[PDB]
């Protein structure tokens, strides 16, 4: 299914902590829907740590 | 009077330059293709199979 | 090295026939839309 | 890396969407990933000065 | 010496459009195969 | 037999367009995620 390889990627690769959830984050949910559609580079995990923080960073910009 | 090759050679020019690089992506070398040269009319065929 | 160049190369080459395709379909459905809604005159 | 650089090995980076991969290759070297920008010959003296 | 007629010649294109889609998935698929059989060691 | 509604193309048209970009920004996302990871 998908729910393993969600959360697959949400906790074994992010390490993001539990009570951060998907509606608490929609730029997470949007970054997970073209997260998912690849299979590697899920060893330097801090590569998708710093996307997700700079689409927060760019989510937030007011411009 | 007759033409000379050289005369249609000259008028007729030239129109496609590309480069070509060695196998091993070594070396960067141009070819030219003149439009009236002679290996054009020959009709033949070209293939390059997997 | 030189399998790899020549993968590079070729993966390359089809990314702007696939665009002139998807220009061409693209193309072909909004004329085909436009016809039908309306005619021009 | 050894060759020169091809216009083709150079792609300019573009910070407002994903771009996962290009952090992923953050490391590697062959390709030079450059903002969109070319100093021009003023500002280049300006810092070579 | 009105829509509904042309909506047809359209199709007539469009059959045309659709046996064009078939030759580019068919080319994709040989440019595939072709670049496993020869440049994947 | 009469004329058919064209709301019902109408979005048609969208979806196809919409596929339309989605498939060319897709063919070139993934030749460029192989470009990246496998190809250096």
């Amino acid at each position: 299914k998908r729910d393993e390889k969600h959360r697959h990627v949400v906790n074994v690769v992010l390490e993001l902590p539990t009570e951060i959830s998907e509606a608490t984050h929609p730029v997470l949910a949007t970054m997970l829907s073209k997260y998912t559609r690849m299979s590697s580079l899920f060893n330097d995990k801090c590569a998708f740590k710093l996307d997700l923080l700079r689409m927060v960073a760019v989510s937030r910009t007011r411009r | 009077d007759e033409v000379a090759r050289t005369d249609e050679w000259k008028g007729a020019g030239v129109s496609r330059l590309r480069e070509v690089w060695d196998v091993q992506h070594r070396v960067r070398l141009r070819v030219l293709w003149y439009v009236n040269s002679f290996w054009r009319s020959r009709e033949l065929s070209y293939d390059d199979h997997e | 090295r030189v399998r790899k160049r020549y993968l590079r190369q070729e993966l390359r080459d089809l990314g702007h026939r696939v665009q002139t395709y998807c220009e061409d379909l693209e193309g072909r459905v909004s004329e085909a839309e436009a016809l039908l809604n309306q005619q021009c005159e | 890396d050894r060759q020169p650089l091809n216009p083709a090995n150079i792609e300019a980076r573009h910070h407002g969407v994903s771009d996962v991969p290009r952090l992923g290759a953050m490391d590697a070297d062959e390709p030079l990933f450059v903002d969109d920008y070319r100093a021009t010959d003023d500002e280049w003296t300006l810092q070579k000065v | 010496s009105v829509l509904t007629q042309n909506v047809l010649s359209a199709l007539e294109i469009l059959r045309l459009v659709r046996l064009d889609l078939r030759q580019l998935a068919q080319s994709v698929q040989d440019t595939i195969q072709h670049m496993r059989f020869l440049y994947l060691l």
